[PDB]
């Protein structure tokens, strides 16, 4: 529903990070699904941001594998970060 | 991006190491360099646009001459490279966590939370998750190389250089390094350079190979093509035959 | 044949010019760009770790001066001189020299080896490839930690030496204590002689550390090079200290 | 010479390197030892050579217990073997003449004239006739190593040991050393031991191979038999395959 | 945590036991006289190559003693005292210590580095299989060159120091040659002001070289260890010289 869209670069990582945290503060269960295909590709730190966001509510299975960009899922699989995140 | 080096000439210690080298590093491809030891392999990589200054010729990144053009761009441009130098360097005074984290601080200004997460992701990409608090000096040799590589790919660089990664090792490790290269060239859309003496491994990895000796390129091609052009030097070099343009010192009397 | 020497002399002097250039590049107070936590840490290796050696040396020198002074003074019949001579000897000539030579010396050698190792290992090359100028990370805090540490160690050395001197000169050998302390005041002073001892140690600290950094860092990567550099630092550090000690003492007390 | 090694056990300080190794070094044959890096390959040769004290082990030279030999028997026995060490072990303070000549003075009392002729013959047999009177430090890599070998064969020993001969990186050198081993093996009726790394080069030379890891023999056989009975450790080891009994740290939350 | 120190101390002391055993074997049995004809070569790198440093330092020390002696002695008896103090100081305390430490530096680290490499490259080890005992072939002539060389250097250091003292004390600063020379003869006895300088020199020569050989011939074949060995030979022989100097001078002139 609430999607932190656009390019996550190193330079603005801090603000994109806080925007997501604000979305989390307004927490739902099931956690809101984020379309990550609205993000610009080629940024591993985008994942670092996404991982930290999910980990703010680690007890919640807020997984949206369908909305993961192909480049993002390829780095996840290559790096053994693959988990059953299907929905 | 594409990297071009043209008419390179370099003299160190009053000797010429390189004489009019002309290279085309193809984007997204694996480019490899082979040759006799002690002939400039590390030097040539350093002259790609590192810290060495050529006497003649040009270095082009994206077609632009890196010499002079400009300070700020070059500082930022440097964030696009990662390397393993010879045995591979780790800083002894830093934990593994810090060795991987280190280059991040050269170009970014991040919260402790995000720098920590990037280190965790990069260590898992090479099978090192969970070794963050150990000092690097306590690692086995197979792990020292993997830690250094995690540093090299820490900034999402476009070019990874492996300086003689296959030179001397354990067959198990050779299997692992080969796999990491295959995994990463795809996962990160990388352009890579492998410079190595161990011809049998290079021949099955690279898309394109240059054979360099005595300061000159002595033949180029895909591995299939190099085998087709048996200049005595290249042919002996790529086969291991003891016969060819090599010397022994004798004369009977 | 003969030209061999000539080539050796020419290359060593060229190297000095390089060292001078390096010192100029490092000395500008640029390191403020990063944190100084690194400095505090570095001081651990150049200063704190060497206190044991300098302390033991100071005690033996003090006791030796005590016994030699005494066996001469008993032929003058004037024992008040133990105070005056133990103090002047240590403050003017020995603390600034013994401390400088034991310091670099040990710290000198170890520092040379450590920087040189970082060159040989390719660690320094990597830093430039990353973009962090090594002079602001590896060299800077090492040069300054050496500057602060030696002068401070010089003072401790003298302090131990004076105490060691009294311990034998007055307490085992029967000298009336009042003349010892009076002899020190008569006529060596805190505002003059102590000050000159410190000035000489600032000069020595710079010569010793500057050489140790240079010898480690500025060398093409020859595998036998580290051991040679370590020996070379000890030799040059030592002659520079003695050559300068002469010209400075010749002025301060001339 | 047949060398028996039985129930070998050896610790370096508290660490066990070997635990009941049983070897048969076959007369007139080339035997070889392969295994993972750092598992004591050199330690094993040193024990075979009698330079280390085995812990309750038995070592027999032509059936004779080395532990029971008199000073004269041991001294004479030294002239039965020569070895080429991993670094080349040349003496920097002596010219090539003395480096090859040197061991002759440990066992003989010869006129300078005959000593000089043997040096000339031995250098010729390895292509070093023209290096006479040069200091060894001025030799190129391949030449440097050949001199060291010339020393090992200087006394016409029965047994030659080569410690990591194929770890050389230069394909040209690999060619030459392979030929020298085969050439000398035949010319002097030698029994030889090759202890190395990079499998494409010991599997085509040895007549018989032991695979050693973690203080144990992991299998033995001719190159063909090792593949036939390649217990998974051996199989992946000789193949240089990934997914063998190789671990890395891993757990996630 | 704390037991760490415990283990460090225990092992370092075990090592001294080993050193004692090594010394015994090298000195105790040396029958191979035919090969000892080469120690004269070995001496080249211990004795011949070290005169430049000992000579230059001897001159600076002599000149410094001259200037400091003079500025104190103008209030007590320079006409008689420059002679007596310059010669007793150099014969009793400084030639045996300054030369001993400069030597420990220049010859000591170089020698330990050399044995170290002989071991690290495995070159030394290859001799065992040739039947040539490395202690009789490699170590013997090095230890002996050290014993002879330091004492001869010690004398030269003092000889230069006398030239230095006179050059400033008598020739630039206004003192009589007559009383300088006679004063020295009146107070300096061969028995035992010259002789004790030599005795202390022999003790230091043996102790200092013994350590350099021992540490170079290290247990652990790791490249990091060469630099460590070099630093340690300088530190240990340096403290040992000062410790033993104290006891010997205490006896000789007490
Ligand atoms: N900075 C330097 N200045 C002067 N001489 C150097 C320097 N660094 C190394 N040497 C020499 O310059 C060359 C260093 O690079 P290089 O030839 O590329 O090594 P390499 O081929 O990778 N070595 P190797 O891995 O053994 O084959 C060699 O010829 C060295 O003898
Ligand atoms: N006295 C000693 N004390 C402690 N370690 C020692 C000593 N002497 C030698 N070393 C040991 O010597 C061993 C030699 O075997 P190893 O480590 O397997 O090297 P290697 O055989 O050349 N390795 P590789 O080339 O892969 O076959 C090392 O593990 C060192 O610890």
């Amino acid at each position: 529903e609430l999607v932190v869209s656009g390019k996550i670069d190193f330079e603005n990582a801090e603000q994109q990070y806080q925007a997501g945290l604000a979305i989390i503060k307004k927490q739902t269960s099931f956690p809101l699904i984020v379309d990550l295909k609205q993000l610009e590709h080629g940024n591993t730190l985008a994942l670092a941001v996404l991982v930290q966001w999910l980990r703010q509510t680690p007890q919640k299975s807020g997984l949206h594998f369908k909305n993961v960009p192909e480049k993002m899922l390829k780095i996840i699989q290559a790096c053994h970060l693959q988990e059953d995140l299907h929905l | 991006s594409l990297i071009e080096v043209k008419n390179l000439s370099f003299n160190r210690g009053e000797r010429v190491i390189y004489d009019n080298i002309s290279l085309n590093i193809r984007r997204g491809q694996i480019t490899a360099i082979m040759g006799p030891s002690g002939t400039g392999k590390t030097t040539l990589l350093r002259l790609i646009g590192g810290q060495l200054v050529p006497d003649q010729g040009e270095v082009l990144l994206d077609g632009k001459d890196i010499a002079q053009m400009s300070r700020q761009e070059l500082f930022a441009a440097r964030a696009r490279m990662g390397m393993l130098f010879q045995s591979g360097a780790l800083f002894t005074d830093m934990s593994v966590y810090e060795n991987v984290a280190f280059p991040i601080r050269a170009h970014t200004k991040l919260s402790e939370n995000l720098i920590a997460e990037l280190v965790a992701l990069k260590l898992e990409s090479v099978g090192l998750r969970g070794t963050e608090q150990l000092m690097p000096t306590e690692l086995s040799g197979g792990m020292n190389r993997r830690v250094a590589l995690a540093r090299a790919i820490a900034l999402d660089p476009d070019l990874i250089m492996y300086d003689e990664p296959f030179a001397g090792q354990d067959p198990i490790v050779k299997g692992v390094l080969t796999r990491l290269i295959r995994s990463l060239r795809e996962a990160l859309d990388l352009t890579t350079i492998i410079v190595s003496h161990d011809v049998p491994e290079t021949l099955s990895i690279a898309d394109y190979i240059y054979v360099v000796a005595e300061g000159k390129i002595q033949g180029e091609g895909t591995p299939e093509e190099l085998q087709a052009y048996a200049s005595p030097f290249v042919k002996q070099f790529l086969t291991g035959s003891a016969e060819g343009p090599v010397e022994y010192q004798f004369s009977h009397q | 044949t003969i030209a061999w020497l000539g080539r050796l002399v020419i290359e060593r002097i060229r190297g000095i010019g390089v060292a001078a250039l390096m010192l100029l590049q490092i000395i500008f107070s640029l390191p403020s760009a990063g944190g100084f936590g690194r400095f505090v840490y570095q001081m651990h290796r150049v200063g704190v770790m060497s206190l044991l050696i300098i302390t033991v040396s100071g005690l033996f020198i003090g006791l030796v001066l005590g016994l030699q002074g005494y066996s001469i003074l008993v032929n003058v019949g004037s024992e008040s001189m133990l105070g005056t001579m133990v103090s002047l000897t240590l403050l003017r000539e020995l603390a600034p020299v013994v401390a400088a030579l034991l310091f670099a010396g040990r710290a000198g050698s170890a520092l040379t080896a450590e920087i040189g190792s970082m060159k040989q290992s390719e660690q320094l090359a990597s830093m430039e490839m990353i973009g962090v100028d090594p002079l602001k990370q590896i060299v800077s805090p090492r040069l300054w930690a050496g500057i602060v540490s030696l002068p401070m160690l010089t003072v401790i050395f003298a302090a131990i030496g004076i105490v060691g001197g009294k311990l034998v000169g007055v307490d085992f050998l029967g000298v009336d204590e009042g003349s010892f302390w009076s002899g020190m005041q008569n006529n060596v002073q805190f505002g003059h002689d102590v000050v000159n001892g410190i000035i000489k140690s600032i000069v020595f600290a710079l010569l010793c550390t500057w050489i140790a950094v240079f010898q480690g860092y500025a060398c093409d990567p020859t595998p036998e090079g580290i051991a040679t550099a370590m020996t070379r630092t000890v030799v040059y550090s030592s002659l520079c200290v003695l050559g300068f000690d002469f010209v400075l003492t010749a002025v301060m007390f001339g």
